RNA sequence: CGCAAGACGGACCAGAGCGAAAGCAUUUGCCAAGAAUGUUUUCAUUAAUCAAGAACGAAAGUCGGAGGUUCGAAGACGAUCAGAUACCGUCGUAGUUCCGACCAUAAACGAUGCCGACCGGCGAUGCGGCGGCGUUAUUCCCAUGACCCGCCGGGCAGCUUCCGGGAAACCAAAGUCUUUGGGUUCCGGGGGGAGUAUGGUUGCAAAGCUGAAACUUAAAGGAAUUGACGGAAGGGCACCACC
């Protein structure tokens, strides 16, 4: 029976979509299909900005960010746990987690 | 309500909606309350037609006036706002209030505790109050209800479109509507202006009992 | 270009932005506007100047995309062009 | 809701409508007495033109198609004429 | 909805109720009649004369002012075109196209969009032949098609 | 819980009401607008009616996302 | 045996009965 | 730090757009094309759908050139394994790319033919048009952009409702069907045998289109419910669990 009313992806209008490759994995998943992540991200996490920040040459110099936009086989992202299943109900909620 | 001067809307009942708020609808419109407004504004609030509004208010009375045993109709808030307004409504009318929680079965379930049968409902607000409202459809229940602009009228043969929102608006239609239902059987003369306040009918959030609690001296 | 004696004499060879920052400026729901510009300046140094520039979401826009036409992205790209030949 | 005067739309409802949907079929488009300050002659422009409506004896060109209504060029005035 | 698209538009042209002249009018059928004539003999269709008339002149409707419409006016003096302007400019388009698929032979697209053209005026020409204004003779090919500009 | 007063603050104290009500406004605050349908009744003015200046550059909607 | 194979094999099936009638032409 | 070649067009990139479908993403120019809106323009039934016939038709595959960066059917190894002609790894020919010619098939899917009418509500978005306080730019007014608040048409959608339907899942269409008739094309008739044999036809080939029978069989199947089960996800308990 039919699980999704927009068959797992989203495209509605299209017909095709380019595909991307799965980071986890390699494998060729569409656009549209596949779960894509945005990571922004401290180079250093909380135990090194403590001692990086004290042998900085300078004095006040903010630290800059990792931009990667990940994207993820539908198996790349579960077994990754970037996804969980859900109940019926709770399929049809699209708001992004709190 | 209509062609009449008895039943007309009078000047200081203008003054008691405009200062209550009952002219303020929602940012929303419902599709079946587009017939109960004037205009928008501008910051997008639809203003109700405060006639159309006393129109619905003596219609309303009127049908709880038709009930013959006052004791079987049901004055019914969920939401605070109302909980004191309707409590207050069936000291003035000989009515049965149900304030706060429904226990869904009241109108159905016959072995039910708060087995209550009425012959009509009163309603604070249609979306608060939507299971009496669905258990008036296996009882034939006639339901009356208090109706902002963006309220759902499902199972509501009288709107009576006001703020139903705000605390003042609330207590002064329940008071409109007591005071009406009262000079319509001949408990009170339609000259007096009526001795009962309509402050009485008013929800008092916790912050401004407890500021009555202190400044007494 | 010349070492004198403890001293390597250096020219301007070609700025560029840290990947820090051009990727802080690429957020969606908005138009990514690039152009770039063979020229030549009046010394005889050739440079490709790449311009970049982000459609701006208003004050009181409720709206959520902030995305051009495809004209107005290209008037846009036609002036940015026309700009960094103007002064160059 | 069930009851409406489908004979009688109030002109609110009927003006808001699509020009083909209206209970009797009516344009959104009507013609101008368009003057220009420079020429004498009165000059009938239809609003929707879709071409450049020039001043016989030139003084000027009065509107520049767009695609709905034409831009009158700054300077001309307008009356609405009818029937 | 269309004949070649998916489309389902509704942008039609919608005369008002009141086939009656307007009063402000004051050009009489016949110098409406002569200005059509000066509008033909400049060289412009049915269509682009309606147009003209309609912007700087105030003439709604041709048949409105007088009794006829603008083609029976050129029709009955002979300023009117041996084919029909409507099958001429479909003819006009398929010569258009075809000059570009003559060094194009990888636009795929042009190819479909000439058959979706061809078939406009097989449609066209059919209609005419069964109201005799084209000769039962007359079958519009794409080598002869060159010469009809 | 069920007791018999019900229970001399629910009863009693429910009875409270001030000196004057708070819809005993002096100078009633209105938008043009409500002065616009009162004016399209029997009401076209009262004394006890202060109409404001209009709302100026309509911006009251959530941005979305 | 899925369907994509069983018809492969029933594919090569047929390309060994254009064998064995190709010999008596 | 350069050089060369060939692929590919990240992020922007959306339940966004365009296209008959397949499909389509650096810049700029040329070329014809196109829907939608606008229209008091014109022709005046020219139309809807369609045996025959026809155009386009992913990927793989075939033939003759050009090129061969990456990736990689076959193959050579290296592991895992009981075996491992597989999953994993290193190489790697055809191929992947371009040109000309085939081939005509995909879960080519919305598994939903096309045209038309009618029957709910809601806020969004894309295109055009029309109207309306205000802010901003070309500042020097305009008028145009950018927001803002509405309306109209056309489109991709979404949410919601005891419209109604349906075996249900679900569908504003899959509704307006025993209250059964708006037009029309294709096409199904229990499961297998079988998309097989055979004949024709198209193709260089691989194969495609049309396509049975004997025989075999009491079921195969659809949706949903409950349970058990999982080498799925989360929560909880226990010194017959751990610390």
């Amino acid at each position: 029976t039919k699980k999704r009313r927009n068959n797992g992806r989203a495209k509605k209008g299209r017909g095709h979509v380019q595909p991307i490759r799965c980071t986890n994995c390699a494998c060729c998943v569409p656009k549209d299909k596949a779960i894509k992540k945005f990571v922004i991200r401290n180079i250093v996490e909380a135990a090194a900005v403590r001692d990086i920040s004290e042998v900085s040459v300078f004095d006040a110099y903010v630290l800059p960010k990792l931009y990667v936009k990940l994207h993820y086989c539908v198996s790349c992202a579960i077994h990754s746990k970037v996804v969980r299943n859900r109940s019926r109900e709770a399929r049809k909620d699209r708001t992004p987690p709190p | 309500s209509g062609a009449l001067d008895v039943l007309q809307m009078k000047e200081e009942d203008v003054l008691k909606f405009l200062a209550a708020g009952t002219h303020l609808g929602g940012t929303n419109l419902d599709f079946q309350m587009e017939q109960y407004i004037y205009k928008r504004k501008s910051d997008g609030i639809y203003i109700i037609n405060l006639k159309r509004t006393w129109e619905k208010l003596l219609l309303a009375a009127r049908a709880i006036v038709a009930i013959e045993n006052p004791a079987d109709v049901s004055v019914i808030s969920s939401r605070n706002t109302g909980q004191r307004a309707v409590l207050k409504f069936a000291a003035a009318t000989g009515a049965t209030p149900i304030a706060g929680r429904f226990t869904p079965g009241t109108f159905t379930n016959q072995i039910q505790a708060a087995f209550r049968e009425p012959r009509l409902l009163v309603v604070t607000d249609p979306q608060a109050d939507h299971q009496p409202l669905m258990e008036a459809s296996y009882v034939n229940l006639p339901t009356i209800a208090l109706c902002n602009t963006d309220s759902p009228l499902h199972y509501v043969d009288i709107a009576i479109p006001c703020n139903n929102k705000g605390a003042h608006s609330v207590g002064l239609m329940w008071w409109m509507l007591a005071q009406e239902v009262l000079r319509m059987r001949g408990t009170i003369s339609r000259e007096h202006p009526w001795e009962v306040m309509p402050d009485l009918y008013f929800y008092r959030d916790p912050e401004e009992i407890e500021k009555e609690e202190q400044a007494a001296a | 270009e010349d070492v004198q004696g403890k001293n390597c004499l250096t020219n301007f060879h070609g700025m560029d932005l840290t990947r820090d920052k051009m990727c802080s400026m690429v957020k969606k729901w908005q138009t990514m506007i690039e152009a770039h510009v063979d020229v030549k300046t009046t010394d005889g140094y050739l440079l490709r100047l790449f311009c970049v520039g982000f459609t701006k979401k208003r004050n009181n826009q409720i709206r959520k995309t902030s995305y051009a036409q495809h004209q107005q992205v290209r008037q846009i790209r036609k002036k940015m062009m026309e700009i960094m030949t103007r002064e160059v | 809701p069930l009851a409406k005067d489908l004979l009688h739309p109030s002109p609110e409802e009927e003006k808001r409508k699509h020009k083909k949907k209206r209970l009797v079929q009516s344009p959104n488009s009507y013609f101008m007495d368009v003057k220009c300050p420079g020429c004498y002659k009165i000059t009938t422009v239809f609003s929707h033109a879709q071409t450049v409506v020039l001043c016989v004896g030139c003084s000027t060109v009065l509107c520049q198609p767009t695609g709905g209504k034409a831009r009158l060029t700054e300077g001309c005035s307008f009356r609405r004429k009818q029937h | 909805g269309r004949m070649h698209a998916p489309g389902k538009g509704l942008s039609q042209s919608a005369l008002p109720y009141r086939r009656s002249v307007p009063t402000w009018l004051k050009l009489t059928s016949d110098d409406v009649k002569e200005q059509i004539y000066k509008l033909a003999k400049k060289g412009l269709t049915p269509s682009q004369i309606g147009v003209i008339l309609r912007d700087s002149h105030g003439v709604a409707q041709v048949r409105f002012v007088t009794g006829n419409k603008i083609l029976r006016i050129l029709k009955s003096k002979g300023l009117a075109p041996d084919l029909p302007e409507d099958l001429y400019h479909l003819i006009k388009k398929a010569v258009a196209v075809r000059k570009h698929l003559e060094r194009n032979r990888k636009d795929k697209d042009a190819k479909f969009r000439l058959i979706l053209i061809e078939s406009r005026i097989h449609r066209l020409a059919r209609y005419y032949k069964t109201k005799r204004v084209l000769p039962p003779n007359w079958k519009y090919e794409s080598s002869t098609a060159s010469a009809l500009v | 819980i069920s007791i018999k007063l019900q229970e001399e603050e629910r009863e009693r104290r429910d009875n409270y009401v001030p000196e004057v009500s708070a819809l005993d406004q002096e100078i009633i605050e209105v938008d043009p607008d409500t002065k616009e349908m009162l004016k399209l009744l029997d009401f076209g003015s009262l004394s006890n009616l202060q109409v404001t200046q209009p709302t100026v550059g309509m911006n009251f909607k959530t941005p979305r996302g | 045996m899925r369907a994509k194979w069983r018809k492969k094999r029933m594919r090569r099936l047929k390309r060994k009965r254009r064998k064995m009638r190709q010999r008596s032409k």
